């Protein structure tokens, strides 16, 4: 790749738009045709190198990529439309999808919305809507799983790119866009990180662009996550992760009392004998502790209305630590710090309101010594004067504490 | 290095310390191929100690090593 970069830089020293296009001979016409040919290869590195070389050639010649690629678009497009996409192996499907996605991003009108493109998009949607067992069967083999994940990611990306085109789904009025959003939501709850990231990005982009959401579609999207949060015994980490992702996505949609329900679940799980037995060992890998930590993690994502549970959560954490006999360290410390760092004024005021008690100043001092607690340190630096004033009031009050 | 080895060989403290050591080493795993003999040799020796400790107490340490395998 380095040698290819050097050669391309050297040969294009004095390029001009006339030499990079066919006659109305040109030096770089054959080179550009050859490079454009390899944009649908089954090897991702080949595609990356081809597109990088094309962009480098275009920049030096002072032109636009679509101008260079307009004459040769057929050579790449024709083969893709000639076969049903549901029969080819995984690698060929992925290459074709990626090539079409890149081609329809140079400019809005580069790829017309003819019958073939619509058929390809429906095929991609159907592929993304399938199941691991259906797609040749998931034998747990590593390579098949990787192929399936990559294919799903490519389908999601092409659908997201098609969403930006107002034409897609508008001229139909049939449930295409609703189905696309439903598939996005279904993919956002998968067990694979790459597809989860792709789905999250596509969904956030769609939500920002649309600016509004039908009530029924969002009700359907939000029903599955709230379905599993009606039983403490059935609470699992994955459901809490999905809820956190949704909260990060739809900021001003959810409501209060979910935190109270989660705290009730926590109290249910934290059996006294269970904790007494969990002590005397390394419980950081126990499932129940992981569930409790996951529950704690959500509080720092809720809207401002969650500010009223600070005392409750602090009391719960301190009592749990007392039960387990831990100090300076526990699985619940990190999310608690993350949450408490969002309300520096409130936490400062609450802590200074109970300066007499020794159990809270110690906790605040422990919190402030963490590397990631910077906003609290800034607020403390700002209000050192008030802190000293209140402490002077306490000392001059004339007590034994 | 004789301190971790002594801790792991002992029956009483082997499980918890093995778990802590594995949880710590799985973050630096990326430094095992750093091409600096001094840095990589220590990591390799620590991994060897952890696996030997797993071997010694089969029925107690297997559950600790199961997640990272």
């Amino acid at each position: 790749q380095v040698t290819l970069e050097q050669l391309l830089a050297r040969i294009t020293r004095n390029a001009k738009k006339q030499d990079c296009l066919p006659p109305p001979p040109p030096r770089l016409a054959q080179l550009v045709m050859m490079l454009n040919s390899e944009l649908a290869h089954m090897n991702r590195h080949v595609r990356a190198t081809a597109r990088r070389s094309i962009e480098a050639i275009a920049a030096a010649a002072q032109a636009e990529v679509w101008e260079l690629l307009e004459p040769h678009k057929k050579h790449i497009l024709g083969p893709i439309y000639a076969k049903p996409l549901r029969a080819l192996p995984f690698a060929i499907q992925i290459g074709y999808i990626d090539a079409v996605t890149y081609y329809m991003s140079l400019k809005r009108d580069f790829v017309p919305f003819d019958e073939n493109l619509n058929r390809l998009l429906m095929e991609s949607l159907a592929l993304a809507d399938a199941s691991d067992e259906s797609l040749a069967g998931k034998t747990l083999e590593f390579r098949t799983h990787d192929f399936i994940v990559n294919l799903r990611v490519s389908c999601i990306k092409i659908l997201s790119r098609a969403m930006s085109f107002e034409e897609f789904g508008s001229g139909s009025n049939n449930p295409t866009r609703p189905k696309v959003v439903s598939v996005f939501f279904k993919c956002l709850y998968s067990d694979s990180q790459p597809t989860i990231d792709a789905a999250n990005d596509a969904l956030k982009a769609v939500l920002q662009h649309t600016t509004k959401l039908p009530k029924d579609l969002l009700q359907s999207g939000l029903r599955p996550v709230l379905a599993s949060l009606q039983d403490a015994k059935r609470l699992t980490v994955h459901s809490l992760d999905n809820l956190g992702r949704l909260l990060r996505l739809l900021t001003t949609y959810f409501k209060v009392e979910i935190g109270t329900r989660l705290l009730e679940h926590v109290k249910q799980i934290a059996d006294p004998n269970f904790l007494q037995q969990l002590s005397f060992t390394f419980f950081e890998q126990n499932n129940a502790m992981k569930v409790i930590a996951a529950v704690f993690n959500i509080f720092h994502l809720l809207p401002d209305a969650a500010r009223q549970f600070k005392e409750r959560v602090i009391d719960n954490v301190l009592d749990l630590e007392q039960k387990l006999r831990r100090t300076h360290h526990s699985p619940f410390r990190l999310p608690l710090y993350k949450y408490l760092n969002k309300y520096p004024s409130d936490i400062w005021a609450f802590t200074l309101q109970k300066l007499e008690d020794l159990r809270y100043g110690r906790f605040l001092a422990q919190v402030l010594r963490h590397p990631d607690s910077q906003v609290l340190r800034d607020y403390g630096a700002a209000n050192v004067e008030f802190i000293i004033k209140t402490c002077n009031t306490v000392v001059v009050s004339g007590k034994e504490t | 290095l004789h301190i971790p080895q002594f801790f792991l060989a002992s029956e009483a403290t082997s499980p918890s310390f093995c778990g802590i050591l594995l949880r710590f080493l799985m973050e630096r795993i990326e430094d095992v191929g750093s091409a600096d003999i001094k840095k990589s040799s220590i990591l390799l020796r620590l991994f060897k100690l952890a696996f030997m400790a797993v071997t010694l107490f089969a029925n107690q340490n297997e559950q600790v090593l199961l997640p990272h395998v």
